């Protein structure tokens, strides 16, 4: 209640931002893979680029809503420019580790964690 | 006494005197203003005056602190703004030092006083990688000191100290990888703290 | 030592000072010759850094480390001189000014080494001040600025040298000003090795300087002050501070809460 | 304090009793505090330690060899301010800025006191009492501690 | 140390400076490895007397800062003042000035 | 101009960059630390610890140290206030313990009960 | 007469009595759009006021440099059209009205 | 004094020795275990008892300050012999 | 179980996982992948060498702090097989070769060493032992190699009658010596293959699915005797193989129908080198033996390995044998192998 | 046993030289260019 | 006080004896044969290398190198288990688990220094209060894996006993400065 916006008064231009921002990673993806000697497909690296967004797709606050486009902004700058490399790149797929399983059996199988 | 430092009240009430003079020119902006017994001038002034209030010490003829020393954020996460920004400024001419302080907190960014320093390019850039306070009008805010692809500013209190991820070579991907952190050791941490109060001094009243 | 609001005694001080115009003279050996390295010149490199070795041997007789000494302390100084070190600062610092000059007559009258920084990385004084440089840029530029004249904290304000200044803010005129630095920190030095006083190495203060062993295996309050500084430490009365120290590089400061 | 001794003569020394299987007695640096004292009077009420003699060769304990084993009896431990009266099975094994403590609740009791845990490296080192005035005061029992 | 004459001379020369005089090798001038034992002085307030630690104690002579103006405590012709006295100008230095 | 209403609770998870494991499955505890039993000091109290739950902390084998798996251990947080705690937990989205402040109750001393003429408060030595 | 300033970039400006008078009586001009009640506006013309006097006493350049005490009177010249540089800014801004909002209580309270 | 467990592996001075069927013996598999031969608590039980005068007997390691923080030791008891905490000498009363 | 092998700590490379495990042929190609999941998942790794120092040296990564214990061994010393097995509950074998020296031949390599392995392992008492044997080395197979390979399953099946045998396709990778084979057919004129590259018939498969299965049969409470088939999502024609091979390599693609018996001599011709032969007859046997389909045995799927198909992990391993023209080039650009089923 | 420590001798330590040095020697201009010329004229000659 | 390196004091006008100099500076390269003659007396001086294995470098009796538990005269271990050294160390390089000894003596039963986490302060000897850690003159002792510079109580023990005739004599002549 009474907060002082950053960049977007309500939710609607947060999400043109957000539309902009996808627009601009989309696009960016098959020069990333062809630049970049990436193993992976365009498919996937636009189905990743779709992960991440649904992931940060659950908030309803303009002023984090903005600052989660300054970010993805700062980070499609530097993959736009060659700061990032394979290895902070491939980051995002986590392909060495194996992740934790949801159910309770095998939670309680392995490990002491909720 | 050989043991104990000498105190300059001459200094202290010039700091004084200072401190009245910049809080009666600047009444829009200026919260607070004290002088420490180490003699030195601290000026707390409201967000929206960082422009203006630096401006005012960059270029008035009284008050030519042309020289931004240091720009830095303090992590204080119990009071509602949670960063403190310090900016430390010298005087060449007058042969001073003064410190001017403003508040944020993650959702409320601070301009940036690029127009009126430039050493605030990289001192910004650093506040922003390590506490994630942004700035409004810098020109390429990004990261400076973390990884190319690293997620939080690790400066912050809730941060903790061995960070969520560590990186080893893998083989099978023939990569530098990254993996949650698992430590063969925990650091551990000592609980240095006396029972006893040091200094009555800063003995706060109770609750 | 301001937040403590305590002194290092005297000796403590210009002990300070002395291996503070050391690592001064350390600093700049290392600048020149690296930067005439990355010029293209890397005898002189060789040279003063015989000479830094030898700079390197009396931190290792001082302390324990050639480099990280950890000895010079909020309490003053850790550990005093051996007896024969004032000896040997004065026998290596005799016969230093004579390296400088091998140097100097090296590089700085050379036409390559004149082509190759005269008119070069040119900072204008007002764009160094703005730009916050601070620390040797500005006395190239002209900016008569150092602080050990203009805010002195150890026994600096009682010791007498000059700051070189440039006058075209190029990079010839701040290799020429870090060669007169290391001039000027010789000069410091023999003031510093004629006036050492005779006093005690830390602040007399058990609270905060550790106190001596024997002390320590002796006395009882002595050992209680002995574990608890080296268990949980002082209590620093809560505070901030900004302290700035004319480091060889330039404007070293520390913020501390 | 302050931070220096101008004593310059010899420390007396008193020599240790076997109070118990729990609590290791080094009445060498007892302050004659009679602490224990008068908790073992009121509160444990036992009654079986004391000051014998006088002057600086008054000493704490019991004038004879007496097992002072009751319930509440490592109270002492914690109530003595100086290392005189320690836990014994808690002998020589961890130090107050190593352990971390956990508060938790005690069983094998239906009283329900209030413990701190301190363990130390994924071990539990000793457990303390917590400070419930509704439970426990300030003190637990011999087996849960 | 241990060269001839010759040698000297055309080092000399070359050098354009003497370098018997200063030579940066070190052969007995320095100090022996194994010194006499030290006795070192004690300091200040080892005085058995006299020497209270509240009167030197300097760890709480420590104050808050004290508090010029409030927006909270105080609730709020004269000349124009500065932080300090402006820098007096550096003189040239006479033993070399160098200008 | 520059005010928006915004009815959210002030979630910056999305923004701390830590794993959505350590902020879904994770417990703090918000309470003043228990006073030190071994000691009659009371500064250590006073002020409000935030702590997490304890994960596993097994043994190495080569070594024999205490190895981790978690990196929010050794996570004291200090807080001048309750709320001001509850306020930082619920922020960053973790779900919270609170326990009120202990206070010792305020009790009546006299040293002349120790010498009582019919009371029970008399004791048999000083 | 005098040959350089001895910072780089600061260029010699000859009849530096002349610049300093316009620039000195612009900053006035500029500072009486101030409201009377700007302490800006004092202080300032206060400042203006004594720096124009002495450069009106003072012929000599060197004798006015060591009367002004603000280094070479070339980087006098260069504060005082900063200093009206800051009078146009500050004229933008209004910055002797009160504070536009205050802090929460514990905003600036050290320590916790 | 070093004993030989009936693994093979020698038994430190605090004894810790890998069982039969633990897997971590392979860090000494065509290398060693060492272990310090001088077993302190031999070395000091081996020492003889300090026969002195007085009720009260002060130690150090042996130097001035050299040695441990300078401690005193009540000879009261005639059945056992004070120990120093901090060394392991022996004191005992000439009572005669 | 022991107190030490007991599987506390979360995830890998810092936890123990109680899988104290030999690995015999870890310092070859396939050994490197097994020995990085064990290191990853942490885990004490017993490596027995023979060669260099320096060439296991690729392998002294991938494990925290000793875990990863490296013995030398000799295959003609049973002390040696003995002190590397006497503190494991799994022993694995990868021992094999492509070709036959003259200290070892194919009999001793696939026959002598595993039921020297096995019987050491038998008598140290060890829980499990998995063996690397390969498919289609059923019997009278038509190369030696697989013959061996079936003639040792029976003896390491008559030594230690509970031991997992997994029988793998031709593994491809990095540094493999599949894939990399036929991108460096294109160092010769052409493509030399028998009958043009048909009728016959593969499913490679990936290495990090087969070191996953072997990490999970070391795991897995089934697989105490069991024979596990590794092979490929797809099976392919030798032609479409190849012509996909050097199509993602963007080389060229011209074949060349070539007869077995000189095909055979060629192989000797080449496999006759004192160092490592590029090709031998055993090796171009093998090239032309097709893969059997796997019915009855369980495979990735039930050991809990995802087959990663070739045309996704084929890039990975190709793109070194291109030129600069075509380095920059996706997966796209190669249309994949027509897929058979038969 | 009286205070010892490392100190400075009584008289002071000596002079220690730390202005520039240079030697300022070669020959003149003159003569380098009248011997310059001179072996160009005897050996054109 | 400052001083110019580059400012010049008025000119020297122009002469022509002056300009010949010059000329023949710039045409003869006078400062470039200079330099030639300075690396030449170089060249004629005498090397300061020194025959590194049978010559070692100079060193300290406070140099610190490899660290050492020590023993009394009488063959006890110094160290009294008080951990102290451990709440020094700035790298947390130290791990002092101990309990009681047989004859109720308290000492040590793990004591580890992770030589590749320690920053070779000396603050643990400095700290100690029996002179129980030390940090003898060893420097060459690099090892060819990671584990073997993860030390224990016997490791520290026994180059305490390696050591202890250099120790000993350090200590002897530095312990009056300390
Ligand atoms: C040569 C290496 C093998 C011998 C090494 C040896 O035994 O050295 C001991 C010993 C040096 O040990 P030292 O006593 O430490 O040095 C004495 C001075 O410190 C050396 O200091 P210094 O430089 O003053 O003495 C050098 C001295 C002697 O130098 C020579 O004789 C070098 C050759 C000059 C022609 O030079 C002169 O006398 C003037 C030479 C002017 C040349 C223009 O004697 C020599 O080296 C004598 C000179 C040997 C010259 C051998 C030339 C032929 C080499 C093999 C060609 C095929
Ligand atoms: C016996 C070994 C002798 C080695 C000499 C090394 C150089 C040191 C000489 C001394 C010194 O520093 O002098 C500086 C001095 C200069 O010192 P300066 O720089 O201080 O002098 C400046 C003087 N004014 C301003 C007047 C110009 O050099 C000279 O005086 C002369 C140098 C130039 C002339 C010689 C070099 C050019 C010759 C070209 C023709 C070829 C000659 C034959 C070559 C045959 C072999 C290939
Ligand atoms: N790779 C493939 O395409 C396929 C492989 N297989 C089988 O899988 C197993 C592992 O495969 P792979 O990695 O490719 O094999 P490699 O060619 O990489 O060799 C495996 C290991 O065997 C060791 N070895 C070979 N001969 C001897 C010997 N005489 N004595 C001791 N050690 C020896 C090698 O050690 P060193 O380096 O010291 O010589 C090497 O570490 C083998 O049995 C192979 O036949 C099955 C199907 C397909
Ligand atoms: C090579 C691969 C590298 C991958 C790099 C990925 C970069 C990730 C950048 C992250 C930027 C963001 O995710 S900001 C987006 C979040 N925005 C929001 O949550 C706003 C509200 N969102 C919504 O309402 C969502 O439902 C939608 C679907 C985004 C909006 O659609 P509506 O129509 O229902
Ligand atoms: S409580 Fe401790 S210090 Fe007090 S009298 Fe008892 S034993 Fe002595
Ligand atoms: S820690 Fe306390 S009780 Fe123990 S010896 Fe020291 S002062 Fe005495
Ligand atoms: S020298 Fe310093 S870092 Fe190393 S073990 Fe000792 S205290 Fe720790
Ligand atoms: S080595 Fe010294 S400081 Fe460390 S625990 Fe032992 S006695 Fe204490
Ligand atoms: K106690
Ligand atoms: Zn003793």
């Amino acid at each position: 209640t009474s907060v002082k916006p950053i960049f977007s008064r309500d939710l609607n231009e947060a999400k043109r931002r957000v539309r902009e921002l996808y627009r601009a990673w989309y696009r960016e993806v098959p020069n990333t893979v062809h630049l970049m000697q990436l193993d992976i497909t365009v498919k996937q690296g636009r189905d990743k680029v779709r992960e991440m967004f649904m992931k940060n797709a659950h908030v309803t606050d303009p002023r984090v809503v903005d600052l989660l486009v300054i970010k993805g902004k700062m980070e499609l700058q530097e993959t736009i420019k060659v700061w990032k490399q394979r290895t902070h790149v491939m980051r995002f797929f986590h392909e060495t580790e194996t992740p934790r399983p949801k159910d309770f059996l095998s939670k309680f199988y392995m490990g002491h964690d909720p | 006494r050989p043991t104990v430092r000498p105190r300059s009240d001459v200094t202290h009430k010039q700091l004084s005197a200072f401190g009245e003079y910049v809080a009666e020119i600047l009444p829009k902006y200026v919260q607070q203003v004290q002088v420490s017994c180490l003699d030195e001038l601290e000026i707390c002034i409201h967000p929206d005056g960082v422009i203006p209030t630096l401006t005012f010490l960059r270029d008035h003829t009284n008050a030519q602190f042309k020289s931004l020393a240091d720009l830095t954020a303090v992590d204080v996460p119990t009071r509602q703004n949670r960063f403190e920004i310090v900016y430390n400024l010298l005087s060449l001419r007058f042969n001073s030092r003064i410190r001017v302080k403003t508040y944020a907190d993650e959702l409320t960014p601070i301009d940036s006083i690029v127009s009126v320093h430039i050493a605030a390019n990289w001192y910004e850039r650093e506040v922003w990688d390590m506490f994630g306070v942004f700035f409004f009008n810098h020109p390429d805010l990004r990261r400076i000191l973390t990884d190319y692809g690293f997620e939080g500013h690790p400066f912050r209190k809730d941060f903790p100290l061995t960070g969520y991820v560590e990186l080893r070579y893998d083989d099978e991907v023939k990569r530098v990888v990254a993996e949650p952190v698992e430590l063969a050791q925990e650091f551990r941490k000592f609980d240095l703290n006396s029972p006893w109060e040091a200094f009555p001094a800063y003995r706060q009243p109770p609750e | 030592e301001k937040l403590l609001n305590i002194q290092p005694p005297p000796r403590a001080q210009w002990i300070r000072v002395l291996f503070g115009e050391i690592t001064r003279i350390l600093n700049h050996i290392m600048a020149v010759t690296t930067h005439a390295l990355d010029i293209g010149a890397m005898t002189p490199f060789f040279w003063m850094f015989e000479e830094r070795e030898k700079m390197f041997e009396f931190y290792e007789r001082v302390s324990g480390a050639r480099m990280h000494a950890a000895y010079i302390r909020p309490g003053g100084v850790h550990q005093d001189l051996p007896l024969g070190l004032l000896d040997d600062i004065y026998e290596f610092s005799k016969n230093f000014s004579l390296r400088i000059d091998e140097v100097e007559e090296m590089l700085t009258n050379n036409r390559i080494w004149r082509n190759r920084t005269v008119d070069i990385g040119v900072v204008t004084a007002e764009d160094a001040l703005n730009y916050g440089f601070s620390g040797v840029m500005l006395r190239g530029s002209g900016i008569q600025w150092d602080l050990r004249k203009t805010q002195p904290y150890d026994v600096y304000d009682q010791v007498e040298f000059d700051v070189p200044i440039g006058s075209r803010g190029d990079c010839y005129d701040r290799y020429l000003c870090r060669v007169e630095e290391m001039r000027q920190s010789l000069r410091i030095i023999e003031q510093c090795l004629n006036k050492m006083p005779p006093g005690e190495i830390k602040v007399d203060d058990a609270k905060v300087s550790p106190p001596k062993r024997a002390e320590m295996k002796t006395s009882m309050e002595s050992l209680i002050h002995h574990f608890k500084l080296y268990t949980e430490g002082y209590q620093v009365p809560p505070g901030a501070t900004y302290t700035a120290i004319e480091a060889p590089k330039g404007e070293f400061g520390v913020y501390l809460v | 304090g302050s931070d220096r001794s101008r004593f310059l003569e010899g420390k007396r020394a008193v020599e240790d009793k076997n109070i118990g299987p729990l609590v290791k007695t080094i009445m060498t640096r007892c302050i004659q505090c009679t602490r224990c004292i008068r908790f073992a009077s009121e509160i444990a009420g036992v009654d079986d330690l004391g000051t014998t003699g006088r002057g600086n060769d008054m000493q704490v304990g019991t004038y004879i060899e007496k097992m002072f084993m009751s319930e509440l009896s490592g109270n002492v431990i914690d109530i003595c301010p100086v290392g005189a009266l320690t836990s014994k099975p808690y002998a020589f094994t961890a130090r107050p800025w190593e352990t971390r403590k956990t508060e938790s609740i005690d069983v094998m009791d239906a009283v329900g006191s209030n413990i701190v845990v301190s363990t130390r490296t994924g071990e539990v080192m000793r457990i303390l009492p917590r400070m419930h005035e509704d439970i426990n005061e300030e003190w637990i029992s011999d087996k849960t501690r | 140390a241990s060269a001839t004459r010759v040698i000297q001379k055309l080092r000399n020369w070359a050098s354009g400076q003497d370098l018997q005089a200063k030579l940066q090798l070190r052969y007995q001038e320095i100090a022996k490895r194994t010194q006499p034992p030290p006795k070192l002085p004690v300091g200040p307030s080892h005085k058995l007397s006299n020497n209270y630690y509240c009167t030197r104690d300097g760890r709480r002579e420590v104050v808050p800062p004290s508090i010029i103006m409030s927006s909270q405590k105080a609730l709020v012709e004269k000349k124009a003042v500065t932080p300090a006295p402006p820098m007096k100008r550096w003189e040239l230095s006479k033993d070399q000035p160098y200008l | 101009t520059q005010l928006i209403t915004v009815d959210e609770k002030l979630d910056i998870t999305t923004l701390t960059g830590v794993p959505e494991e350590h902020i879904k499955t994770r417990k703090v505890r918000i309470f003043v630390p228990a006073r030190n039993n071994m000691q009659s000091g009371v500064n250590n109290t006073k002020k409000w610890k935030m702590e997490f739950d304890t994960r596993e902390r097994w043994e190495n084998p080569l070594m024999g140290w205490a190895s981790t798996a978690d990196p929010l251990s050794n996570m004291v947080l200090t807080f001048s206030a309750k709320e001001d705690a509850i306020a930082f937990a619920e922020k960053n989205g973790w779900s919270y313990d609170v326990e009120e402040k202990k206070v010792p109750k305020p009790k009546s001393k006299s040293y002349g009960a120790n010498f009582s003429w019919n009371k029970r408060t008399r004791v048999s030595t000083k | 007469l005098k040959k350089t300033t001895g910072l780089v970039g600061l260029a010699v400006c000859d009849t530096p009595h002349e610049r300093l008078t316009i620039l000195y009586t612009k900053t006035l001009d500029i500072l009486k759009h101030f409201p009377k009640h700007a302490a800006y506006r004092k202080y300032t013309e206060q400042i203006t006021n004594e720096k124009l006097d002495m450069v009106k006493a003072e012929p000599d350049v060197k004798k006015l440099e060591a009367l002004l005490q603000g280094g070479e009177v070339e980087e006098v010249i260069l504060q005082a059209e900063k200093e009206l540089s800051l009078a146009r800014k500050m004229l933008k801004w209004k910055p002797w009205e009160p504070l536009v909002e205050e802090p929460p209580a514990n905003q600036w309270k050290w320590p916790i | 004094g070093v004993q030989v467990s009936p693994s093979g592996e020698k038994i430190t001075h605090t004894g810790q020795v890998y069982d039969e069927k633990d897997y971590r013996r392979v860090r000494f598999v065509d290398r060693q275990k060492e272990v310090n031969e001088n077993f302190a608590i031999d070395l000091i039980a081996q020492q003889p008892v300090n026969e002195v005068e007085h009720r009260i007997i002060a130690c150090d390691g042996g130097g001035g300050a050299l040695g441990h923080p300078k401690v005193y030791i009540n000879l009261d008891k005639e059945t056992k012999t004070g120990t120093c905490g901090y060394c392991g000498l022996q004191f005992k009363q000439h009572h005669h | 179980l022991h107190h030490a092998v007991i599987p506390h700590g979360k995830g890998g490379r810092s936890s123990v996982s109680g899988v104290v495990a030999t690995v015999f042929g870890a310092t070859g190609f396939l050994g490197r992948y097994v020995v990085n999941h064990l290191g990853r998942m942490g885990s004490q790794v017993i490596i027995p060498y023979r060669c260099d120092v320096y060439d296991i040296m690729h392998l002294r990564l991938m494990g925290d702090l000793g875990q990863l214990t490296f013995l030398e061994w000799d295959a003609r010393d049973k002390d040696s097989i003995r002190k590397a097995v006497q503190h494991s509950n799994v022993v694995i074998n990868l021992i094999g070769r492509e070709w036959e020296t003259r200290n070892f031949d194919f009999e001793d390599v696939f026959v002598n060493i595993p039921r020297a392995i096995a019987q050491a392992s038998k008598e140290a008492g060890v829980e499990r032992f998995i063996h690397v044997s390969h498919l289609n080395a059923s019997m009278k197979s038509s190369s030696k190699s697989l013959r061996s390979k079936a003639v040792g399953e029976k003896e390491v099946r008559s030594v230690f009658p509970e031991a997992i045998i997994i029988r793998p396709s031709d593994i491809f990778g990095r540094e493999d010596r599949f894939l990399n084979h036929f991108a460096n057919y294109r160092w010769f004129l052409a493509v030399p293959l028998v009958s043009l590259g048909f009728k016959t018939v593969k499913q490679p498969v990936y290495v990090a699915d087969v070191s996953k299965g072997i990490v999970n049969a070391t795991k897995d409470p089934d697989a105490v005797g069991k024979t596990f088939a590794f092979t490929g999502p797809n099976r392919y024609l030798l032609f479409h193989l190849v012509k996909y091979i050097f199509g993602m390599t963007h080389r060229t693609f011209i074949p060349y129908p070539l007869p077995l018996f000189v095909y055979s001599w060629i192989g000797k011709l080449f496999g006759l080198s004192p160092f490592e032969p590029w090709t031998t007859k055993d090796k171009v046997e093998r090239i032309h033996i097709s893969d059997v389909m796997p019915t009855d045995l369980p495979g990735l799927e039930d050991l809990g390995v995802q087959p990663t198909p070739l045309e996704l992990k084929s890039i990975e391993v190709l793109r070194r044998h291109r030129t600069y023209r075509w380095l920059s080039s996706e997966i796209e650009e190669t249309k994949p192998a027509k897929t058979v089923n038969y | 046993s009286k205070v010892k420590q490392d100190m400075p001798p009584p008289g002071g330590y000596g002079p220690i030289d730390y202005k520039r040095n240079l030697p300022r020697r070669g020959l003149s201009g003159y003569s380098m260019f009248a011997v310059g010329i001179g072996a160009l004229i005897f050996g054109y000659w | 006080t400052y001083k110019y390196v580059n400012k010049k004091e008025q000119e020297s006008e122009v002469d022509m004896k002056s300009a010949t100099d010059n000329a023949a500076r710039i045409l003869m390269w006078t400062e470039l044969i200079r330099g030639l003659g300075m690396t030449l007396s170089y060249l004629f001086r005498e090397p300061a290398t020194i025959n590194y294995p049978f010559e070692k470098g100079p060193l300290s009796p406070r140099f610190r190198g490899e660290h050492a538990l020590r023993r009394y005269p009488s063959g006890e271990e110094r160290c009294i288990a008080c951990k102290l050294c451990e709440a020094i160390c700035p790298a947390q390089a130290i791990t002092i688990e101990a309990e009681p000894r047989a004859d109720g003596s308290r000492r040590t039963t793990r004591y580890d220094i992770d030589m590749t986490k320690c920053i070779y302060c000396g603050f643990c000897q400095e700290a100690c209060p029996v002179d129980a850690i030390v940090e003898g003159p060893n420097f060459e002792f690099s090892t060819e894996t990671h584990e073997e510079l993860l030390y224990n109580k016997e490791k520290l023990l026994n180059n305490g006993d390696k050591w202890e005739a250099e120790i000993a004599a350090n200590i002897q002549a530095d312990y009056l400065y300390r």
